[PDB]
RNA sequence: AAAAAUGUUCUAA
RNA sequence: CGUCGUCAGCUCGUGCCGUGAGGUGUUGGGUUAAGUCCCGCAACGAGCGCAACCCCCGCCGUUAGUUGCCAGCGGUUCGGCCGGGCACUCUAACGGGACUGCCCGCGAAAGCGGGAGGAAGGAGGGGACGACGUCUGGUCAGCAUGGCCCUUACGGCCUGGGCGACACACGUGCUACAAUGCCCACUACAAAGCGAUGCCACCCGGCAACGGGGAGCUAAUCGCAAAAAGGUGGGCCCAGUUCGGAUUGGGGUCUGCAACCCGACCCCAUGAAGCCGGAAUCGCUAGUAAUCGCGGAUCAGCCAUGCCGCGGUGAAUACG
C-alpha cells in the first residue's frame, strides 16, 4: 500500500512516498504545482515514471527540506525512481541506464585560502 | 553627534575654568588640551588656547561658533599644498 | 517646505558660516576637499575633479 | 623553510596531547596559562633531570602533572622530598591539588626530545658539531629505532657564515602517518650566538 | 617599548576603553585571540607541540 | 534522570558514554542509548607564517563532541552505582532530572 | 543598489534595517 | 587540452520540446546562473513566433541554427613566421556552437525593449536568411572564401 | 624553417 | 614562513669504469598524474620524495532516538501539538564499498581502449601532506638569540597630535553605467557557525537607526533568522532616467570617559562621475567560472567593499 524512495542532492534530501492514485502530488504538504509554481525544471522531479508509463499511476506524497528548490528537484528524481525499483526491480533497466538511480555527487567545492572561491584566484599584476 | 540622552560635552575641567573666570568679570587665556569639548554658550567672548598637539592655537570664540567642538578652530595638519 | 531657490540660501549660507568661522569643514569647502573624513591620499575624485597629473620621480639609470 | 611539525601532523593518529582535558570556552585559556606556567616551572626545574615530555590531566580543582623524566631519581630528590618541594610549589602556583607524578622512560636513546638536548648540550661544550650528530644517529640505531635523523642549524663552530647539518640513518617517512615519529628540538645556546636542534626518531609503524 | 607595554596592558586602566588583549605567551598586541590568551602565532606553535587540548590541524 | 557529556576527544567520550548506559543497565529499568548530539566545531585559520605571508594559512578546530544518556527508571542501586565509575580526564559530565 | 541605503537593496548589502528595510 | 581531447558535454533534453539544442540554447541566453530567467526568456519568445508567423516554433528555431551554422571560418598558422588567415572548414560542433553565440548575441543587439521579442525577432529572421546571425556568418564565410589562396596552409 | 639592442664596481657566501 | 614546485625529482651503500673531477645505478624500450610500474642493462640494493595510511563529500549497513525526526492508528486551540513510535530524514561514532577484482580487445609485461555490475571506475571529487636544495628570499617589529649601541635616556608615565595629509602615480577591490534591469508588496528553498554586564523571542514608543519593557536559552531545546538571487503581482518605458548613489546641507541614533582632527548607523534634502572603458592586462576546464545571499575570527564601537569559511542558482568551451 506504500512504496518509498531517498532522495539525495546537494544538501538537499527529500523523502518521496509513492502511494497507488489518479497522479496526483504533493511536496511539503503544498501542492507541486503550488510549489515550484513557475520553475521549468519542475517536471524533470518526474521523468522517473515517464520511463516506466505510470505517470498518473501513482499519486505521490513527498517531503523535501536543506538545499535549495532545484536541489530538492534532483532528489525528488532520485528518490521517485528509488521507490519504483522498490516497488518492483524488474523496473531497473530502463530506470538506470537513463541515468535515474544514480546520485550526481556534485557539491559545492570548498573555498580555499589564498582564492577568492573554490578556485578563482585574486588578479595576478606582475608588479 | 553625540547621543543627546547623554548631555553636551565639557571635560569639566575646562569648564570650571570658564565660570571661575565668569564670575571674575573675565578675561584670561585659557590653555586647553581639551579640543573634545563642545563650545558652550558660556565661552562667547573668551580666548581659548587649543593645543593642535604642536602649539596652543589661541580661539576667539563667537556666537556663531557655540555648536562646535574646540579643535574645530586649532587645524592639526600644516600644509600648505605641493609645489 | 522650503525649496529650489531658498533652500540652496540656507545650505549656500551654512556652509558660508562653516568657512566665515574657521571651522575645520569651512578650511575644507575652501580648498574644496572633503568634508566627511574620507581620505584623500587616493580618490576624493569627485570633490577634487579632473586629475591635475604632475611628473613624477625618476629611477637611476 | 616549508616542512610541518611532525607532531602537529600527527596529534590524534599517533601522538596524543600533551596536555589533555575538557574545558568550556570561558577558561579553557586560564587552564591553559596555568599549564604553560607548569611546564615552563618543571622545563626549567627538572631540565637537569632530562624532562622528555609532561603530561598534564585536569577535572575539577585537581591537576595531575605526569612528568616523563630518563633519570626519576634527581627528581624525586631524597626520598620524595625534591618531588615534595615540587609537590608544594607547583600546589602554590596550582592554588588546586597538585598530583605530581613521575615515570620511567624506556630507552632515553629512543626518546627524541632527550637525544635533542644531549647534541644541544654537547655543542654547548663546544664540541665537533658533524660529529656529535653521527654520535647521536647512531646511539638511537643501536637502541633499536628504525630511523633516526639529526639536525643542526645555526653557527655551526661559530662561523660567520651559519649553516646547517644533519645526518639520518635508517628511514624517515615524515609523509607517513602511521610512522610513529618521535620529534624533539632543543635549542643550543652559545657565546656566538644560538643554534637548533632537531631530532627525528622512528620509531616504527603501527 | 615592549616590556613596558606587556606590563601596561595588565594594569587595569583609567577607563573600560583602553582594556586591549596582548598574548600571554610572548606579548604581541596584534592577532591575538579571546579564546587562547595567545596570539595567531603562538596559537600554531602550541598547536603543533600538542599542548593545545583537542586541537588538530583540520582538514575538509 | 538525565546525564549528557562532553569532551574534545569523542573516543573516551564514547567509552565514557557506554561505560554509563552499561551501568545502569545493571540495576534496571531500561536506559535510553547514547544519542550523539551535534558536534560543535570552533575554527582557527592564521596565517602559517609570522609575517607577510598572507595566502598561506593553516586551519586548526576545537571539536566539543556531545553524547546524551538517559536512564529511564531512577533505581537508587545506580543512582549510587554511578557515583563509583571511572570516566577518563577530558570528559565532563552533566546530570540532570 | 547595494551602494543606495535609500532602498532595500542597501539595506541588505549593509545588513542594516530602517524604513527601507523594515524587519 | 594536451593530453586528451575535451569530451562534450550531453546536456539533458529541455523539458518542454525535449531538445538538447534548445537547451544549449538556453544555456546560451544564460547570464549568471539565472537559468530559469533564460527559460522564460527563449520560452516567451517561443509564443511570439507562434503568434507572428503561425507555426511551430521549433522548426522556426532550428532553421534560424541551421541558416546560422558557418561551413567555413579563417584561422590563423604558423609556417615561418606568419600568422595567416587559414580557410579552414568547421567541426559540426563548432558550427553548432557559433551559431548558438551569434544567435543571442545578434538578436541582443536588436532595439526591441523586452529580450524574447528580441530572441523572436532574430529567430524568425535568422529562420529566412537575414538579420545579425547571418550577417555574421555569411560575412565569416566571405572572408574564408577571399583567403583561399592560403587554403594549402589547412592541416 | 630564425623580428628585437643592452644589464655600472667589488664580493658568490 | 614564502618561493621554485605537488614539479619528479634528489641521493646513499657496496660493486664496476675513469690518472682525476666524476661516471654507472638515476640511462635506454614501453607505461603512468609520478624515479608509477614493466622489460632491458655492470650493476645489486637502500633512503629522502611520489603513491598509501589520515580529514571532508558521494552509496549501503551497524549501533544509537532528545532538544532531532512523523510513515502509520488515537485524539488535536489544528502547531508533530499531546498518545505513541524511531520507520524515514537527520545527528555521529564504528563498519562495508572499487581492487583494472570481471568480460572483450591490444600487449612480452606494466598498462591502455571499451563493455558489465554498481551510488560511485580507472587516483571517484575536494583537503591535509611540499624531496635534496635554490633565492646571502622573508621576519632582530611576534618570540628567541650573538654582537654593536643608549642609561635623570635611544628607558618610563601622561596629555594632545600623527599613523587617516594630497598638485599626483600604481596595485587589490566594492558599486555601477541599466529593461536577462530598477522599484514596492505578498511568497517560497539553504548550509555553516556564534550566543551568560551573550544571543534577543515577543510587546509598546519611534518614519527609522534605536529606546524602553520583557520571556527562552549554560543551548539538534531559546535566539541570531531575514536567507538572497528566486516565485507571484503590480509600477517604471529607454530618459543620465523610478539607471547610478558619489558629494554636500540639515536632523537625529548608538557604542564609548571622549567621535574636531577621525566611528558606524538612521531620516529629510542633495543626486556627481559614469552611456561599458586607450595602449595593455587578469581569473577560471564543472557543481568550476558567473551571480546571489549567510556566518565567524579580531571586536566597546568600527571605517570589512578585506580575510577565512558556508550553502543557493549555475553555464560556456578545449579542434589542437
Ligand atoms: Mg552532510
Ligand atoms: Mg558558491
Ligand atoms: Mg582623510
Ligand atoms: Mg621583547
Ligand atoms: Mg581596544
Ligand atoms: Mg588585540
Ligand atoms: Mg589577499
Ligand atoms: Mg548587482
Ligand atoms: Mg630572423
Ligand atoms: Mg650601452
Ligand atoms: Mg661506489
Ligand atoms: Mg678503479
Ligand atoms: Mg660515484
Ligand atoms: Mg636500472
Ligand atoms: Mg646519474
Ligand atoms: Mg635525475
Ligand atoms: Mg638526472
Ligand atoms: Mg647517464
Ligand atoms: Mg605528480
Ligand atoms: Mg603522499
Ligand atoms: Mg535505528
Ligand atoms: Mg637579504
Ligand atoms: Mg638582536
Ligand atoms: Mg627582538
Ligand atoms: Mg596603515
Ligand atoms: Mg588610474
Ligand atoms: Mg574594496
Ligand atoms: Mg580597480
Ligand atoms: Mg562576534
Ligand atoms: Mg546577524
Ligand atoms: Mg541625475
Ligand atoms: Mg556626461
Ligand atoms: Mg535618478
Ligand atoms: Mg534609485
Ligand atoms: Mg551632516
Ligand atoms: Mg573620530
Ligand atoms: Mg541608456
Ligand atoms: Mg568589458
Ligand atoms: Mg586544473
Ligand atoms: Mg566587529
Ligand atoms: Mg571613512
Ligand atoms: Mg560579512
Ligand atoms: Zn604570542
Amino acid at each position: 500500500e506504500q512504496y518509498y524512495g531517498t532522495g539525495r542532492r546537494k544538501e538537499a534530501v527529500a523523502r518521496v512516498f509513492l502511494r497507488p492514485g489518479n497522479g496526483k502530488v504533493t511536496v511539503n504538504g503544498q501542492d507541486f504545482n503550488e510549489y515550484f509554481q513557475g520553475l521549468v525544471r519542475a517536471v524533470a522531479a518526474l521523468e522517473p515514471l515517464r520511463a516506466v508509463d505510470a505517470l498518473g499511476h501513482f499519486d505521490a506524497y513527498i517531503t523535501v527540506r536543506g538545499g535549495g528548490k532545484s536541489g530538492q528537484i534532483d532528489a525528488i528524481k532520485l528518490g521517485i525512481a528509488r521507490a519504483l525499483v522498490q516497488y518492483n526491480p524488474d523496473y531497473r533497466a530502463k530506470l538506470k541506464p537513463l541515468g535515474f538511480l544514480t546520485r550526481d555527487a556534485r557539491v559545492v567545492e570548498r573555498k580555499k585560502y589564498g582564492k577568492h572561491k573554490a578556485r578563482r584566484a585574486p588578479q595576478y599584476s606582475k608588479r | 553627534p553625540r547621543s543627546l540622552k547623554k548631555g553636551v560635552f565639557v571635560d569639566d575641567h575646562l569648564l570650571e575654568k570658564v565660570l571661575e573666570l565668569n564670575a571674575k568679570g573675565e578675561k584670561r587665556l585659557i590653555k586647553t588640551w581639551s579640543r573634545r569639548s563642545t563650545i558652550v554658550p558660556e565661552m562667547v567672548g573668551h580666548t581659548i588656547a587649543v593645543y593642535n598637539g604642536k602649539q596652543h592655537v589661541p580661539v576667539y570664540i563667537t556666537e556663531n561658533m557655540v555648536g562646535h567642538k574646540l579643535g574645530e578652530f586649532a587645524p592639526t595638519r600644516t600644509y600648505r599644498g605641493h609645489g | 517646505w522650503k525649496l529650489e531657490g531658498e533652500l540652496r540660501a540656507e545650505v549656500a549660507a551654512n556652509i558660508k558660516r562653516l568657512m566665515d568661522i574657521g571651522c575645520y569643514r569651512g578650511l575644507r569647502h575652501r580648498r574644496g576637499l572633503p568634508v566627511r573624513g574620507q581620505r584623500t591620499r587616493t580618490n576624493a575624485r569627485t570633490r577634487k575633479g579632473p586629475r591635475k597629473t604632475v611628473a613624477g620621480k625618476k629611477k637611476a639609470p | 623553510g616549508n616542512k610541518i611539525h611532525p607532531i602537529g601532523f600527527r596529534l590524534g593518529i599517533t601522538r596524543d596531547w600533551e596536555s589533555r582535558w575538557y574545558a568550556g570556552k570561558k577558561q579553557y585559556r586560564h587552564l591553559l596559562l596555568e599549564d604553560q606556567r607548569i611546564r615552563g616551572l618543571l622545563e626549567k626545574e627538572l631540565y637537569s633531570a632530562g624532562l622528555a615530555r609532561v603530561d598534564i590531566e585536569r577535572a575539577a580543582d585537581n591537576v595531575a602533572v605526569t612528568v616523563h623524566v630518563a633519570k626519576p631519581g634527581v627528581v624525586i630528590g631524597r626520598g620524595g622530598e625534591r618531588i615534595r618541594v615540587l609537590r608544594e610549589e607547583l600546589a602554590k602556583l596550582t592554588g588546586k591539588n597538585v598530583a605530581l607524578n613521575v615515570q620511567e622512560v624506556q630507552n632515553p636513546n629512543l626518546s627524541a626530545p632527550l637525544v635533542a638536548q644531549r647534541v644541544a648540550e654537547q655543542i654547548e661544550r663546544r664540541f665537533a658539531v658533524r660529529r656529535a650528530i653521527k654520535q647521536a644517529v647512531q646511539r638511537v640505531m643501536e637502541s633499536g629505532a628504525k630511523g633516526a635523523k639529526v639536525i643542526v642549524s645555526g653557527r655551526i663552530g661559530g662561523a660567520e657564515q651559519a649553516r646547517t647539518e644533519w645526518a639520518a640513518q635508517g628511514r624517515v617517512p615524515l609523509h607517513t602517518l602511521r610512522a610513529n615519529i618521535d620529534y624533539g628540538f632543543a635549542l643550543a645556546r652559545t657565546t656566538y650566538g644560538v643554534l637548533g636542534v632537531k631530532a627525528y626518531i622512528f620509531l616504527g609503524e603501527v | 617599548a615592549r616590556k613596558a607595554l606587556i606590563e601596561k596592558a595588565k594594569r587595569t586602566p583609567k577607563f573600560k576603553v583602553r582594556a586591549y588583549t596582548r598574548c600571554v605567551r610572548c606579548g604581541r598586541a596584534r592577532s591575538v585571540y579571546r579564546f587562547f590568551g595567545l596570539c595567531r602565532i603562538c596559537l600554531r606553535e602550541l598547536a603543533h607541540k600538542g599542548q593545545l587540548p583537542g586541537v588538530r590541524k583540520a582538514s575538509w | 534522570i538525565r546525564i549528557k557529556l562532553r569532551g574534545f576527544d569523542h573516543k573516551t567520550l564514547d567509552a565514557s558514554a557506554q561505560k554509563i548506559v552499561e551501568a545502569a543497565r545493571r540495576s534496571g529499568a531500561q536506559v535510553s542509548g547514547p544519542i550523539p548530539l551535534p558536534t560543535r566545531v570552533r575554527r582557527f585559520t592564521v596565517i602559517r607564517g609570522p609575517f607577510k605571508h598572507k595566502d598561506s594559512r593553516e586551519h586548526f578546530e576545537l571539536r566539543t563532541h556531545n553524547r546524551l544518556v538517559d536512564i529511564i527508571n531512577p533505581n537508587r542501586k545506580t543512582i549510587e552505582q554511578l557515583m563509583t565509575l571511572d570516566l577518563p580526564t577530558g570528559v565532563e559530565i552533566e546530570i540532570k532530572t | 543598489g547595494k551602494g543606495d541605503r535609500r532602498t532595500r537593496r542597501g539595506k541588505i548589502w549593509r545588513g542594516t534595517y530602517g524604513k527601507y528595510r523594515p524587519r | 587540452a594536451r593530453r586528451r581531447r575535451a569530451e562534450v558535454r550531453q546536456l539533458q533534453p529541455d523539458l518542454v520540446y525535449g531538445d538538447v539544442l534548445v537547451t544549449a540554447f538556453i544555456n546560451k541566453i544564460m547570464r549568471d546562473g539565472k537559468k530559469n530567467l533564460a527559460a522564460r526568456i527563449f520560452y516567451d519568445a517561443c509564443k511570439i513566433i507562434q503568434e507572428k508567423t503561425g507555426q511551430e516554433p521549433l522548426k522556426v528555431f532550428k532553421q534560424a541554427v541551421e541558416n546560422v551554422k558557418p561551413r567555413m571560418e579563417v584561422r590563423s598558422r604558423r609556417v615561418g613566421g606568419a600568422n595567416y588567415q587559414v580557410p579552414m572548414e568547421v567541426s559540426p560542433r563548432r558550427q553548432q556552437s557559433l551559431a548558438l553565440r551569434w544567435l543571442v548575441q545578434a538578436a541582443n543587439q536588436r532595439p526591441e525593449r523586452r529580450a524574447a521579442v528580441r530572441i523572436a525577432h532574430e529567430l524568425m529572421d535568422a529562420a529566412e536568411g537575414k538579420g545579425g546571425a547571418v550577417k555574421k556568418k555569411e560575412d565569416v564565410e566571405r572572408m574564408a572564401e577571399a583567403n583561399r589562396a592560403y587554403a594549402h596552409y589547412r592541416w
